[PDB]
């Protein structure tokens, strides 16, 4: 079939085995970036109901449902695959499902070379960092903010509870 | 609607329809067979796929075939046209004399009979069986069911039980053939048509045939059952007739079920046994009664499972029973035709009143000595040829010729007894055992009594060698 | 498939939907694979249960019409293979060679050469996937049909198209027995009654092929081959192949029945045959059931042993005769198919190996063997003797009876003992044993008449033998004649005796 | 083509192939694990995952990992220097004494031979053990399974069979421990080692060693049996050779499969077992043969377990078999080494004509009369004497000397039995029995038979034993 492809960011798969078939396939023909923006704007494109809810209803034919949800309406600018794949989640009721994916996917060009270190508070806030230098200080200073107590804790950050664990 | 053959899994069709699900039981009909190829519907599972059932023949089905909703279940003519063909599940005849020319149809389901509807007339009817009479009553619209040793004893018998009643009795018989062996059919056939109650040339013959074959799929097997009670259920009700049903097997019907709920998906209750095992039998004894019309007794084979009755399925069984025959291989071994296991050859019906009072006496006086004689028998195994302590000895023995007396030759077993036909009028069976109790078989020895007829024989034959 | 296809790769494409546009119908690209079992993606449009065919060229069959996907029992390897892997539709179920040419052949259940006899030819090629004769089809079975084995013949007095069980023992001789059967329809085959004419088929299932071979070398040690199909599903076989191989041998046998044939199949055995399928259903997770089987694999034995039958002659004119086995372990019945089984044919055939141990070649627990039938499947001749046979065993055993209780009772019986001993004797037959029923009789006789109750045991079989070569070399005219009679005459009987004793009599004496 | 390990559930391991899958059974070589850790793929798991199974172990493990496929199932080294070495399924020295070095390499893949290309029918291989030869005679180059507990002097059995036979035996032999004790293959090493058939002194010796010890990750035990195989048939075709192939035990093998059977996220079976069971074994089985170009005899020891045959696994196994050796535990318990069941060790091959009428009759009438004799005793067990038939009595005892008279100590095994009591060449052991059976002998003892050889010196001994 294909071969794998998958940007930075990346994810494990599952509601996101299609985001990596456009972790692959946005990718290739680099429109990547396309549907990067059109998956952004799909978001609330899609989260009112509407011939969405159609859905749910479960009595409205998925057959149609494909037809009056995507047909009129996603397609409005979503087409490319974008549309195949909508009415793919489609099919695969995966609709429901699909910010998941977005989240999932949108760590992608960006924030698909993220920031993850799980650091107190607002911890990391995914950006970018280079692992051969420190990137992490610099964060810190820029603000002097968050809430770490109430927010995370001299227990992790420093542990306030240690002295306690250990008697 | 029309659906769309969609997966084929063996005989679990998921048929996506195309429109409208309409209740189940809605025999489908796949278009693009050329064949009848009924489809039950058995599960919405919504978005217009049902699972459905193949019942027909398979191999070659296009994932996405057309298939055509019949909208109800099959109909499938009943009436009494039926009466000497030989339909099979769907109403076709395997008679293959062509037609069968009902142009009533039906939905091979029917109602259960509303309390009302019990006409149910509690009295035995007789067909001269001498152990029958004398262990368990009979039962108009009863259910018997019989178990036992097929083409050797239960199905022996019920062919005489056949042999002896179409005829006999008028009110006709059904023969339910679930998942008949073909050529058993065959054979009985060639039987019926020997015997010419398997009437053609006048189809007027005193039974119908519907078969659920072997050679078809447990869904096909399954459903010639409920046919056959549709069929029934005219001529009981429409024809008055009171019909015998003999089912042959129940159990494989069972097996059909069983197989089936589990490839439904669906769990089955023990030992697998489909869980609605029960309620595919529950309802259809509650679509039987006599009704005001008529009566449908109903005769049924039933494979005892493993030769076994704890076995939850013929526990089960055992709610709807107003008879049970239950053989003895140990007496069908011990010859005995017929062949039975007399304590539980049993209804819970039989009362002095029920039957004769003597009846039910010397019956209780039989019940009684065979629970004691077996007590001793114990001791025998290990401690006799024919002698003991004698009195005792006498019991033995007089239960050995009561015994040998429950056997009766069977015409259609001189073939396969090699031993010729009786029939023991009741009084002269009652009156047998009766001066058995009344032991002068003393002055008459025992052993010629076995497979005899009339008492009497017996001591002719013993007495030409004393 | 909620998963595949929803990952990428496969899905990856279907999105633009662009990948064939998509196709796999006709083909297929393997979906995943592993361990014969193709999920092959695609082939949509597909017949049920296709034959299809494959990029590593193999079959592998569609059974599991999936929306999706074949599950595609793959009848054969997987380190051939690795995914996506074309798989062309053949549009088409199997039908597997037949023909008559398979008379004189092994081969393989593919109906190909494993003989290494170089190929077979194929004439026809016939559906396996063929349904059971009618009620008329059939006209019920009238024939006898001698194993050459007095004890067999007799006591299941088989005639032909009859389905019926053997089972017995693990390599007991039994399935030498069953080699004697065959044997003694060479004498038929060499006869030229047709109708006497049983073609065999053995249906070798799972039957790893060492004991194929030296079983085979016995076949063409007694040539008999010739008019034998060997269909061979031995133990290495893939899975599909061993289950196969009873359906293919169904094709065939229903032919020559329907050939006006009289064929005979040994199914050797669908206790194996029915692990192999399990085994397939399971590993589709098409889950077990009783016994860890799933169940229609009765329905498709049940079908199967319909297909077996006795034509009505103007409805094919032959017979399919089936000698079922199922090898039973431990005698094992219980055994859920058996259990099934037992409920199928119209008598089945026990074995008791400690009559075998105690030497007795047969093993037999006649008490439970049964032909039901029996005597459609007989003939008037061997009744005459047997009956009475069969009820003096009945009574031999009942003596047994009172050896559940005792070892003495009567004068009479210390005769019958005597005599039931006598009856025993015949009832050692040897395996490579095929016979005539004139000499079955005919050594039943005497004894059964009691004038072999006048002579040691072991030198009953002795007197037998001798006996039996001396008629043959003597009353080589009564042999023709008993034979001519079809039955035991009172002439035959009378000379028989006149024979009988006198070389009794120098047996004897 | 690589694949990084992406998930490790025990020594299932999921690769997941980033391009190219080679076919199933791809030998693997893993790209970190220096634990030389093959993993033979299993199952195109689909989406260019496979299924692979590590034959190791796993710890240390990163989610991540390399793997860069071997490019072809396992190759082993193979011809004459694995005799008298131990190989593992690498054929690492297990002799631990450096590389197994051959020319010949191999796929331990290795298919069923020709029918046509196997002999048809074989010829008797006697066994010369009174008892075993007796009632299960066995053929030159047959597969024998010995089922029987192991362990049970089971395992001492083998070996006095291989010091009896083996030794006898020239040709050459395969040996595999598999799953059995590495402490008992250690003892035994030394004991080849020792008796210079493992020769110090060649690298072959006249048999080469195999083991797939019980402490092994399952792929290691479970593979070595294909291993074997290839080596055995190197030998037995290659080499022309007269194999002996001993295996200890089948039943750890097999219990290998079942036991991933789950994990490779089969269904297990009934019992748990491997469903698959039958086709590996059958062609397996079918691997082993003796065609033409060799021969092997295959004495295959069979941990039965609970001693259940009963039990599926033993079911099939029977198949397989062309000779059984069925020991009875109880026979065993009543410390009657011989311990068989040898109504149920069996042979069809016992013949008047193969074994000649007269060994073969004389059993006839033995198993006979031990299968009578068993039957009702239990009935008389409890159901004790006398008011029967002491004719019967007379078959009893005679059947006890009889049974005694199988038995034969471990000769060698002073250290097991301090006994010694010897071989018996077949002609007098058919005397032997025979002589019982003119039970002249009867009025003598009845431990004079237990544990002995040639029934003249057990006459001796029963002469001696009164007194």
């Amino acid at each position: 079939f294909a071969k794998l492809v998958r940007p930075p960011v990346q994810i494990y798969g599952i509601e996101g085995r299609y985001a990596t078939a456009l972790y692959s396939a946005a990718s290739k023909q680099n429109k990547l970036e396309q549907v990067e923006k059109e998956l952004l704007r799909v978001g609330q494109i899609l989260k009112e109901p509407k011939m969405a809810a159609s859905l749910l209803n479960p009595y409205v034919k998925r057959s149609v449902k494909v037809k009056s949800l995507s047909d009129m309406t996603a397609k409005e600018k979503f087409s490319p695959l974008t549309s195949n794949l909508i009415n793919l989640l489609a099919e695969n009721g995966r609709l429901t499902n699909t910010p998941a994916v977005i989240s999932a996917f949108s760590t992608m060009m960006s924030v698909h070379r993220g920031e993850v270190p799980c650091t107190v508070t607002t911890a990391s806030a995914l950006d970018e960092t280079t692992l051969t230098e420190l990137k992490t200080v610099l964060k810190s200073f820029l603000s002097k903010g968050q809430v770490l107590k109430l927010e995370v804790k001299i227990d992790p950050s420093i542990m306030g509870g240690m002295i306690v664990r250990i008697g | 609607t029309t659906g769309r053959i969609v997966a084929v899994i063996g005989a679990v069709v998921d048929v996506q329809f195309d429109e409208g699900l309409p209740p189940i039981l809605n025999a489908l009909e796949v278009q693009g067979r050329e064949t009848r190829l009924v489809l039950e519907v058995a599960q919405h599972l919504g978005e217009s796929t049902v699972r459905t059932i193949a019942m027909d023949g398979t191999e070659g089905l296009v994932r996405g075939q057309k298939v055509l909703d019949s909208g109800a279940p099959i109909r499938i003519p009943v009436g009494p046209e039926t009466l000497g063909r030989i339909m099979n599940v769907i109403g076709e005849p395997i008679d293959e004399r062509g037609p069968i020319k009902t142009k009533q149809f039906a939905a091979i389901h029917a109602e259960a009979p509303e309390f009302v509807e019990m006409s149910v007339e509690q009295e035995i009817l007789v067909t001269g069986i001498k152990v029958v009479d004398l262990l368990a009553p009979y039962a108009k619209g009863g259910k018997i069911g019989l178990f036992g040793g097929a083409g050797v004893g239960k199905t022996v018998l019920i062919m005489e039980l056949i042999n002896n009643v179409a005829k006999a009795h008028g009110g006709y018989s059904v023969f339910a053939g679930v998942g008949e062996r073909t050529r058993e059919g065959n054979d009985l056939y060639h039987e019926m048509i020997e015997s010419g109650v398997i009437n053609l040339k006048d189809a007027t013959s005193k039974v119908a045939l519907v078969y659920g074959q072997m050679n078809e799929p447990p869904g096909a097997r399954a459903r010639v059952a409920l046919t056959g009670l549709t069929v029934a259920e005219y001529f009981r009700d429409q024809e008055g007739q009171d019909v015998l049903l003999f089912i042959d097997n129940i159990f494989r019907f069972t097996q059909a079920g069983s197989e089936v709920s589990a490839l439904l998906g669906r769990i089955p209750s023990a030992v697998g046994y489909q869980p609605t095992l029960a309620t595919d039998m529950g309802t259809m004894q509650e679509r039987i009664t006599t009704t005001k019309k008529g009566s449908i007794t109903s005769v049924q084979a039933i494979y005892v499972p493993a030769d076994d009755l704890t076995d939850p399925a013929p526990a089960t069984t055992f709610a709807h029973l107003d008879a049970t025959t239950v053989l003895s291989r140990a007496i069908a071994e011990l010859g005995i035709y017929p062949a039975v296991d007399p304590l539980d050859s049993t209804s819970r019906i039989m009362d002095p009143n029920i039957v004769g009072s003597e009846h039910y006496d010397v019956a209780r006086g039989v019940q009684k000595i065979l629970q004691d004689y077996k007590s001793l028998q114990d001791i025998i195994a290990i401690l006799g040829m024919d002698e003991l302590s004698e009195e005792d000895k006498l019991t033995v023995s007089r239960a050995r010729k009561i015994q040998r007396f429950l056997s009766q030759p069977f015409q259609v077993a001189e073939v396969f007894t090699g031993h010729l036909g009786k029939l023991v009028p009741l009084k002269e069976t009652i009156k047998g055992f009766q001066q058995i109790l009344a032991g002068e078989y003393d002055h008459l020895p025992e052993q010629a009594f076995y497979m005899v007829g009339p008492i009497e024989e017996a001591v002719a034959k013993a007495d030409k060698l004393a | 498939k909620t998963g595949t296809a929803e990952v990428s790769s496969i899905l990856e494409e279907r999105i633009l939907g662009a990948d064939t546009s998509v196709d796999l119908e006709e083909t297929g690209r393997v979906l995943s694979i592993g361990d014969g079992i193709a999920r092959v993606h695609g082939l949509r449009n597909v017949q049920a249960e296709e034959m299809v065919e494959f990029s590593s060229g193999l079959k592998g069959m569609s059974l599991n019409l999936e929306p999706d996907n074949v599950g595609v029992v793959v009848f054969g390897n997987d380190k051939l293979i690795k995914e996506g892997d074309i798989v062309k539709r053949t549009g088409a179920i199997v039908d597997v060679p037949v023909g008559e040419e398979l008379l004189g052949r092994v081969v393989d259940a593919l109906g190909n050469a494993i003989d290494g006899k170089g190929p077979i030819g194929s004439k026809a090629r016939r559906r396996v996937g063929l349904k059971a004769p009618g009620i008329i089809p059939r006209i019920s079975v009238r024939e006898p049909m001698q194993t050459g084995i007095k004890a067999v013949d007799s006591l299941v007095p088989i005639g032909r198209g009859q389905r019926e069980l053997i089972i017995g023992d693990r390599q007991t001789g039994k399935t030498s027995i069953a080699i004697d059967t065959i044997i003694n329809q060479k004498r038929f085959n060499d006869g030229t009654d047709e109708k006497k004419k049983l073609y065999c088929i053995y249906v070798a299932i799972g039957q790893k092929r060492s004991t194929v071979a030296q079983l085979v070398k016995r076949l063409t040690d007694a040539d008999a081959m010739k008019y034998t199909i060997v269909v061979s599903a031995t133990a290495s076989d893939a899975a599909p192949l061993q289950y196969l191989a009873p359906y293919s041998g169904c094709s065939m046998g229903e032919y020559f029945r329907d050939n006006g044939k009289h064929a005979l199949i040994i199914y050797d055995d669908l206790s194996k045959q029915a692990v192999a399928y399990r085994q397939m259903s399971l590993l589709l997770r098409r889950p077990p059931g009783r016994e860890a089987y799933p169940g229609d694999v009765f329905y498709l034995h049940s079908r199967l042993l319909e297909r077996a039958a006795k034509m009505n002659d103007a409805f094919g004119g032959g017979s399919l005769t089936a000698l079922p086995v199922i090898e039973t372990q431990a005698g094992d019945v219980s055994a859920y198919i058996p259990t099934n089984v037992i409920s199928i044919t119209d008598g089945q055939i026990f074995l008791e190996t400690e009559l075998f141990y105690k030497g007795i070649r047969p093993a037999i627990n006649v008490g439970l063997s049964v032909s039901r039938v029996g005597s459609a499947a007989q003939t008037r001749a061997m009744k005459q003797v047997a009956g009475t046979m069969k009820l003096e065993l009945a009574q031999y055993r009942e003596v047994a009876a009172f050896a559940q209780f005792g070892s003495d009772l009567d004068a009479a019986t210390q005769q019958l003992l005597s005599r039931g001993v006598r009856l025993t004797e015949l009832l050692k037959q040897g395996q490579y044993s095929p016979m005539a029923i004139e000499e079955q009789v005919a050594v039943i006789y005497a004894g059964v008449r009691g004038y072999l109750d006048k002579l040691e045991p072991s030198k009953i079989t002795k007197f037998e033998n001798a006996f039996l070569s001396h008629v043959i070399s003597q009353h080589q005219a009564l042999l023709g004649k008993i034979r001519t009679d079809g039955k035991i005459s009172e002439e035959s009987d009378a000379k028989l005796k006149e024979i009988v004793t006198n070389f009794l009599a120098g047996f004897e004496a």
